[PDB]
């Protein structure tokens, strides 16, 4: 298609910085959410399996 | 708090003065103290004061018998004489049905 | 991006340390050696808050609470999940605030202007420092600092205020509160003059400094002047920050009784007849 | 070090400035009596210029003195006209509002009757002063921003003593006229209605109170930082932007990513200060009429923090341990 | 705005003369104090 | 002989004294230590 | 100036003397300090105005 | 009333959401009022940037300037823009400092940069020039502090460049604005102005630390000895503040 | 691939500073996260194994 | 391998001062972290070993 | 080896002043840390050894 | 050795004044630390010796 | 030659001898003071 025309609308430098910040904050948030639960907290599971 | 020498957060939690679930155990002991002071003043102190105290022992405004409150026993401390055991040596004053020295 | 007039001001130099290694701009922001440290400390403190929030069990901004250690731990380090995370964030917070003030020095040095803004911010830092490290050091435990929660740190204020049975009778609280209510009064009146003079009723010429100068002469009989209001306005705000630091550093390290009892010196003076 | 513009190093004094004038004839109500104080001139203007006295100024001053006298002379009578005791207890005496048993009716003079009469004169004095501010701005052909900002303060003044007592249907909800007593009322008001910290408008008003001191420290220092470029002449910088306005803007743009103009700073300054009593006025109005307990409101709306530790001192230490024995 | 060589000759002569006079009393005072109440 | 060029002679003395005062106060606070210790109990 | 500031310095010096002087004859620090502050403002202010 | 509209949404809750909507509109209004000067954004090369921000430009407002100086609509082309700036980019991209191509203090860039203000004196309410020397002013005199007239002027490196001859005041506000410096023949030729905020007055001298002895001969001069225009004020003040960084390499280079 | 073109839009001396802060922030944060856990705290594990 | 080009984009004198400060603060921080613990506090261990 | 070239990078008078200040405060700080403890407090040991 | 060259980079005027402040502060600090000690307080030592 | 203060190579050496003489004299008093203190009240 013609999705490439977005770079005529948005400056590549500012988008790349924008998603670089957004993607990490995305990655940090989901990783933290899993750590908040009991079933998906891999730090507590490792302690649990150690017994 | 002035009589105990402590402060408001000694018994209460400032964010909820009403909540029974936000009170220290010292709150319950102070609650018993309110009943004790009312009982002592109405039934014990005032009746004997009005019958025997001389005029110079009465109040300046209403000429009333002196009363007791929290500071009468505590003076300035969390416990009277800072928790000194003053009843172990005196079984006579520990009960009204004959001393039990044992 | 730049502004219509920003290009002629973005010159090289003026740094305190690091030279041109960090001397560049990221967007509108200026990055310096202290802009690097600010980014590190602020991001580290922010992430640790949400790490503590994850272990607390809630991500609700109202309910997030990172609390100091118990008074039993004293001035030493505490377990991270038992109050040690609060201590690390405090170090990060202090490092981020000091770096921010030092970054402001570089910015105002590059523009050839005075250092009043970083100095004024230092009073705000001093008020924060005297709440979290200075007062706990005097009282001998790190648990006397306020927790890092939106509504939790109000409960610390409520209990600390009622720890002295009436906190309105604090002589320094009396002075410090007078400075907020006056600074806001000064801010409202100063902002009104410039707005009123620059925005007269429609169809009327704008007014000069003379017109606003004579307005308060007509209004309260005295006008402090265009320069005086900013000069006295900074002093009112700086005194407000300083005296607020005093009212909390004397509550517990200098005064342990109730604050109404302090005024017993005035009531029982020898001059007053009995 | 470099000269920080905190104290003027030399003062010049000439003929007194009697002020500008137009066809409204401002000069015929002016006192035309000026005096110069060098002590205050180290930080601001040294001239104690003439004051415009009209009718709103005179009415407010006379009625304000009546409120001052009625409150003050009642306090003197309370200590039996003992001047040494009046001075000693000056911060403790007051003119207490009416007792709650009288509702909105007129109470006896010794039980809040003089409070209502004194409050009537204070209300007249405050409103008359507002009219003087509104009238002076109109006569000077200036904007009414001073009157509007002062009206915001009166809104909390009216709510705190007039509007809320009517809604509760009792004159007893007013504020006592005392130095320490209105601090006692402030503390008792928060305790009676839960915890006023959890009032969203009290929280919001604090945001604008802190912002007001925040922004005026930021604005006061910025102007003093650019006063070497004639930054204290803010009005001329609005009409013809100089290097002072550019550097002040660029300093904050490079610091926090955005800035203002020499005019737009005073719109931020005006609105934070004006919103301080406007938001608080709404919070006091809702307190007692609607909520009656703010912490329980917070618990219901799920923004009250929960704690899991114990509460007694026995869970953290012992009585002997604290005493070191 | 500075001093010459000649001035320092007189200035130092007075200062050293005053220093010895001040120390002459001090050594006597310390000597008398030790006799009255020694600290060693 | 001598050198006759201007010099900010008192500049290094002031910074040394200020820095030394911090060590001076720290040493006293370690030797004597906390004139008013004001210990407190935790009730919550 | 150089005289108003000097006269102010005499006022604050007197206030310190007034504080310790009243503490010697009894009173208290805060009670003595209040009269010392009061003596600073009055005597110090009068000196700066009576003579310049 | 103590009755909730739905769930736990009472009158107090409703007023909170009304303020949230009002505050969002207030922030939008306040920010757009600050965009009357400096926009559009442009970039380091001078062309308009692809990004302009989430806030659109405000509608035009008109200032009716007094003393017959016409109107002024702030949102629009800026007449204070400078041309032929003596700067060059240190990088091919954006976000990097500019390097002066000549003498920064003479060319007026960076801390020494001025703005193209109107070339007319500022006027008081009557219409006369606002800032005038005390020689022209009638009935004005020094009432407090140290009189600097006659004291020698000491530069930032300790050199004595002359003695203060006059001092310019703001008779409308009775405030001192400038000090005239009678430059010595060995340092300059005529008279120069220094603003009161860059001079420290001592008992026997006045000290300006931002400018060395050799930089005084290049301070911008006034066209007439009786008044100073807004442009001349902006050029004179910028020169002194530009010396706080360009007087010598030690100031420009990092202090640590 | 042709990822080398990223340097045609990002200046090397403004990106290296960017990841220098980011990389150390990760190294500091993840180390501190492990120290908070009761199982991966190598400092208190040495005390535990010391009996 | 070919990392000497890092000095082509970073000023050698500015980096050395910056990484001198970083190295000391890192060294002091780790020493203090050891002092906080009880196992690795060599000051308290001396008292414990000496009766 | 070839470390003498550091003076071509660092200004000798600037580094000497920083070295002098850093060394003294480091020396002072360590001395207090000994005094802070009880084992390495030579002042108290003389009093203890006197008894 | 060859330490006379320290004056080629340090100004003898500033160094002489700077050390005077440093030496006095050091001497005052050491003396007052001795007072805090119970064994080296020569004022209290005389009282014990006299009795 | 290298000189950041303006003194010549020979001038610095001449000035250093004066400085060393004062330092040794000051240190000599300190050593005998410390020696007398140690025998009077040892700290080791
Ligand atoms: C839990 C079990 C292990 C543990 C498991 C791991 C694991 C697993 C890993 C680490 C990693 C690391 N650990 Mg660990 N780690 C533990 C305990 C420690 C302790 C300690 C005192 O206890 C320390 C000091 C460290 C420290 C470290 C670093 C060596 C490293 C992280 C690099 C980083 O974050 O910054 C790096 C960021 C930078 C940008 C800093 C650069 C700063 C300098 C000054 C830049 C100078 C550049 C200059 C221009 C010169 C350039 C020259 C070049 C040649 C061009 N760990 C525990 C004991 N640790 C991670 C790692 O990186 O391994 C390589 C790794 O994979
Ligand atoms: C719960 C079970 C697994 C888990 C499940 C998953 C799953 C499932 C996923 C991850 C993913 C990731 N996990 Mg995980 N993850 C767990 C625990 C961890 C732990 C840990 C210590 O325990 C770590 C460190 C990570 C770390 C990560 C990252 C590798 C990655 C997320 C990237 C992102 O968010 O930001 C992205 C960051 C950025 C975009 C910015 C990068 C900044 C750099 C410095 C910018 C440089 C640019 C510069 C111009 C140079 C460019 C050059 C290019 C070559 C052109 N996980 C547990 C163990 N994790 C997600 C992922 O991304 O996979 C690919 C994924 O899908
Ligand atoms: C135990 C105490 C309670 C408390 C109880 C209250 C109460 C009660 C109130 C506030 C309110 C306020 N609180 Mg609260 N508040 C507490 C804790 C705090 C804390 C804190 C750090 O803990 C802070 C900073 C604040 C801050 C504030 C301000 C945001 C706000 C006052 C608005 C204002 O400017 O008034 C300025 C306005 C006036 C002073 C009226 C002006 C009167 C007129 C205009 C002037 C008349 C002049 C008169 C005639 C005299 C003139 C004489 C001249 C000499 C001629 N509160 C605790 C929880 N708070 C107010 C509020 O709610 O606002 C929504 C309020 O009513
Ligand atoms: C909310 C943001 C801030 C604010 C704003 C604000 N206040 C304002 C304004 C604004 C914008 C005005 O324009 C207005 C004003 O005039 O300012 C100069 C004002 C004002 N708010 C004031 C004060 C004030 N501001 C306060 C707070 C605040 N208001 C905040 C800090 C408060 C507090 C803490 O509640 C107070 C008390 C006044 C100074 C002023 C207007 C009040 C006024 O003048 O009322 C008329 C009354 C009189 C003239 C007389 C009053 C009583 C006298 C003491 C009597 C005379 C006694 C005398 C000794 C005679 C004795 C005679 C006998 C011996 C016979
Ligand atoms: C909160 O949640 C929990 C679970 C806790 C959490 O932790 C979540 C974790 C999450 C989200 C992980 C996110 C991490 C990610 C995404 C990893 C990014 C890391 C990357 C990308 C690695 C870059 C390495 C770059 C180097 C190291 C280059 C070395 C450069 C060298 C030095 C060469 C330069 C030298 C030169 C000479 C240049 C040549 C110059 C000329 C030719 C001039
Ligand atoms: C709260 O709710 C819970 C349930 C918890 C929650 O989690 C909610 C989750 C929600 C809402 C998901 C939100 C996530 C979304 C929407 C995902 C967006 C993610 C996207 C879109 C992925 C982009 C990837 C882009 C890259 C990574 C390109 C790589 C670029 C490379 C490097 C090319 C650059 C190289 C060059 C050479 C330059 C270009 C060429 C020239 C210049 C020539
Ligand atoms: C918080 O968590 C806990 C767990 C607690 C934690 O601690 C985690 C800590 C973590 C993760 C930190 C990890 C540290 C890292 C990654 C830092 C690596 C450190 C590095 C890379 C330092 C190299 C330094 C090299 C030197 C020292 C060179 C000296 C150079 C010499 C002096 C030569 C220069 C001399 C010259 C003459 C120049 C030549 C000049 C000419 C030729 C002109
Ligand atoms: C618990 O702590 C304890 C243990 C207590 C403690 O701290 C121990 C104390 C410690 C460690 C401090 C050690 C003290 C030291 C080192 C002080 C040395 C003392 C000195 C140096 C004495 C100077 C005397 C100067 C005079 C009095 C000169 C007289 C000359 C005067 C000024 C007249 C000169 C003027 C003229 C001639 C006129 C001018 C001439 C011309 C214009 C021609
Ligand atoms: C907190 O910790 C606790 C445990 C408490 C602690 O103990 C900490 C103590 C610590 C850390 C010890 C740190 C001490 C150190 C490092 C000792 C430095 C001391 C030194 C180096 C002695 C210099 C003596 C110089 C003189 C005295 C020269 C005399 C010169 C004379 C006067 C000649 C005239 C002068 C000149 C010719 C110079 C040129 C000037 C002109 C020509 C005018
Ligand atoms: C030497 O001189 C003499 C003279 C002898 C003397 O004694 C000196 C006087 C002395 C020392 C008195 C010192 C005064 C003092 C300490 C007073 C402080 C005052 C304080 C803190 C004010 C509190 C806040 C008040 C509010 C918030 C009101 C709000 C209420 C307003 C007004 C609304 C109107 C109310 C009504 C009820 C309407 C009634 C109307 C109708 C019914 C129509
Ligand atoms: C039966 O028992 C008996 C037998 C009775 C018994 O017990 C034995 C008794 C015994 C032994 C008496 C014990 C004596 C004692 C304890 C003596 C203490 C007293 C001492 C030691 C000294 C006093 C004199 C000090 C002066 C008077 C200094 C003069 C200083 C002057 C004022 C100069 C100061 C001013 C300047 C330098 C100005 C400089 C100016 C510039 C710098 C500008
Ligand atoms: C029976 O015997 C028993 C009782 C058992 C016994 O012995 C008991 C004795 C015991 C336990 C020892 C207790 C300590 C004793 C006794 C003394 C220690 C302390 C001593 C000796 C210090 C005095 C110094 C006096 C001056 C006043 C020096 C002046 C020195 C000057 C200051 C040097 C500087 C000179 C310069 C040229 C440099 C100038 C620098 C600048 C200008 C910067
Ligand atoms: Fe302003």
């Amino acid at each position: 298609s013609k999705f490439y025309k977005i770079w005529l609308i948005f400056d590549p430098r500012r988008v790349f910085v924008a998603q670089g910040v957004f993607l990490f904050l995305l990655a940090a948030m989901i990783h933290l959410v899993l750590l908040s639960t009991e079933h998906f907290n891999w730090f507590e599971l490792a302690a649990a399996n150690a017994a | 708090s002035n009589s105990l020498g402590r402060n408001c957060v000694f018994c209460h939690n400032s964010r909820a003065f009403y909540d029974p679930a936000q009170h220290t155990p010292q709150w319950a002991t102070a609650m018993l103290g309110i009943s004790m002071v009312q009982e002592l003043n109405n039934e014990w102190i005032v009746p004997i004061g009005e019958a025997h105290l001389p005029p110079e022992r009465l109040g300046p405004v209403y000429n009333d018998v002196p009363k007791l409150a929290c500071k009468t026993c505590h003076k300035g401390y969390q416990q009277p004489l800072q928790g000194l055991n003053v009843v172990a040596d005196w079984p006579e004053l520990a009960t009204t049905e004959g001393p039990f020295y044992d | 991006a730049l502004l219509s007039f920003e290009r002629k001001y973005r010159v090289r130099g003026g740094t305190l340390i690091g030279g041109d290694l960090f001397d560049f701009w990221v967007g509108p922001f200026y990055v310096g050696f202290f802009g690097v440290t600010t980014a590190f400390f602020a991001l580290l403190g922010t992430i640790l808050i949400f790490w503590g929030a994850s272990q607390q069990g809630t991500f609700n901004p109202w309910l997030i609470n990172i609390a100091p250690p118990d008074l039993s731990y004293g001035l030493g380090m505490a377990p991270l999940m038992e109050g040690g995370l609060w201590q690390i964030i405090t170090i990060c917070a202090i490092g981020a605030f000091v770096s921010w003030a030092l970054r402001e020095v570089e910015i105002c040095r590059k523009l050839g202007m005075g250092y009043h803004v970083p100095f004024a911010f230092s009073v705000a830092i001093f008020a924060y420092v005297t709440l979290v490290v200075f007062r706990p050091l005097l009282m001998g435990a790190w648990g006397h600092g306020f927790p890092y929660g939106i509504w939790s740190h109000l409960d610390w204020v409520s209990n600390t205020g009622y720890a002295y049975l009436h906190f309105h009778y604090n002589p320094a609280h009396m002075i410090a509160v007078t400075f907020f209510f006056t600074t806001t009064l000064a801010l409202a009146l100063h902002g009104a003059l410039v707005l009123s003079a620059a925005n007269p009723p429609k169809g009327e010429e704008v007014k000069g400094p003379d017109n606003e100068d004579t307005f308060f002469r007509d209004f309260i009989g005295y006008s402090i002047g265009t320069l005086g209001i900013h000069r006295v306005g900074l002093l009112l705000a700086l005194n407000a920050g300083f005296w607020s630091a005093v009212c909390i550093i004397i509550s517990g390290p200098v005064w342990t009784k109730g604050w109404p009892e302090w005024w017993n010196w005035w009531l029982e003076m020898p001059i007053w007849p009995s | 070090p470099e000269y920080q513009n905190i104290f003027t190093q030399v003062q010049v004094q000439g003929p007194a400035e009697l002020g500008v004038d137009n066809e409204n004839n401002l000069t015929e109500e002016r006192t035309t009596g000026t005096g110069f104080s060098q002590l205050i001139g180290w930080i601001g203007n040294a001239q104690l210029g003439p004051i415009y006295l009209g009718w709103f100024g005179i009415i407010s001053l006379v009625t304000g003195t009546l409120w001052f006298n009625i409150v003050g002379f009642n306090m003197l009578s309370q200590v039996g006209y003992s001047i040494p005791e009046f001075i000693r207890q000056l911060f403790w005496l007051a003119l207490e509002p009416p007792s709650p048993e009288y509702g909105l009716r007129m109470p006896p003079l010794d039980d809040g009757g003089w409070f209502i009469i004194a409050s009537f004169f204070l209300l007249v004095s405050v409103i008359s002063w507002w009219l003087r501010s509104y009238q002076l701005a109109e006569m000077h052909k200036m904007g009414k921003h001073v009157a509007w900002a002062f009206a915001a303060a009166i809104w909390l003044f009216l709510v705190l003593g007039l509007f809320r007592p009517i809604l509760m249907g009792s004159w007893s909800e007013a504020v006592p006229y005392g130095i320490f007593p209105h601090l006692d009322w402030t503390t008792a008001f928060s305790i009676r209605y839960g915890n006023l910290y959890y009032n969203p408008f009290h929280a919001l008003s604090i945001v604008f109170l802190y912002g007001s001191v925040l922004l005026f420290a930021m604005h006061g220092a910025t102007i003093l930082a650019v006063t070497r470029f004639g930054g204290d002449r803010e009005l001329e910088q609005i009409y013809d932007r100089g290097t002072a306005s550019e550097r002040a803007g660029l300093f904050w743009r490079w610091t926090m990513g955005f800035n203002a103009t020499m005019e737009g700073i005073h719109r931020w300054a005006w609105w934070f200060a004006v919103l301080t009593p406007i938001t608080g006025g709404i919070g006091i109005l809702l307190t007692g009429t609607v909520v009656d307990n703010w912490f329980l409101w917070a618990v219901e709306h799920n923004f009250a923090p929960d704690y899991t530790q114990d509460y007694g001192y026995e869970a953290y230490t012992t009585y002997d341990g604290f005493l070191g024995r | 705005t500075g001093l010459t060589d000649e001035q320092a000759q007189e200035l130092h002569s007075v200062y050293m003369s005053g220093l010895w006079l001040f120390s002459a009393v001090a050594v006597v005072a310390h000597l008398a104090t030790f006799i009255w109440r020694p600290w060693f | 002989w001598n050198s006759k060029n201007p010099t900010d002679i008192y500049k290094p003395a002031i910074v040394v004294g200020v820095a030394g005062g911090a060590v001076f106060a720290a040493a006293l606070l370690v030797s004597w230590g906390q004139p008013l210790a004001t210990d407190s109990m935790q009730t919550g | 100036m150089t005289c108003t500031i000097t006269c102010w310095g005499i006022g604050v010096l007197l206030g310190i003397m007034t504080t310790v002087g009243l503490m010697v004859v009894g009173w208290s620090f805060l009670q003595g300090a209040f009269m010392g502050v009061l003596a600073w403002l009055i005597v110090g202010g009068v000196l700066a105005v009576a003579v310049c | 009333m103590e009755e909730t509209f739905f769930g736990n949404f009472d009158l107090a809750s409703l007023s909170l959401w009304l303020f949230y909507g009002f505050f969002a509109l207030l922030i939008y209004y306040l920010q757009t009022e600050n965009m009357r000067e400096g926009y559009p954004l442009e970039d380091d090369d001078g062309n308009t940037a692809a990004n302009q921000g989430p806030f659109p430009l405000p509608k035009e407002k008109t200032f009716k300037l007094q003393h017959g100086r016409g109107e002024l609509t702030l949102p629009g082309e800026d007449v204070q823009r400078r041309d032929n700036l003596a700067l060059r980019k240190t990088a091919h991209g954006n976000g990097f400092p500019m390097e002066p191509t000549g003498d920064p203090m003479l060319d007026g860039v960076g801390p020494a940069s001025w703005s193209k203000r109107r070339d007319v004196p500022e006027l008081d309410a009557h219409g006369h020039p606002k800032i005038v020397p005390m020689s022209a002013a009638e009935g004005f005199g020094v009432s407090a502090g140290t009189d600097p007239r006659g004291l020698p002027v000491m530069a930032g490196d300790g050199e004595i460049v002359g003695l203060v001859s006059d001092m310019w005041i703001d008779e409308a506000e009775q405030l001192v604005r400038y000090l005239e410096i009678e430059l010595d023949p060995e340092w300059g030729d005529g008279k120069r102005l220094v603003q009161r905020e860059m001079v420290r007055i001592k008992s026997d001298r006045v000290k300006v630390r931002s400018i060395y002895g050799k930089h005084f001969k290049n301070v911008p001069k006034t066209k007439s000895p009786n008044q100073v225009t807004l442009l001349e004020e902006d050029k004179i003040m910028a020169y002194y503040a530009g010396g706080t960084l360009y007087a010598d390499e030690s100031r420009l280079e990092p202090q640590l």
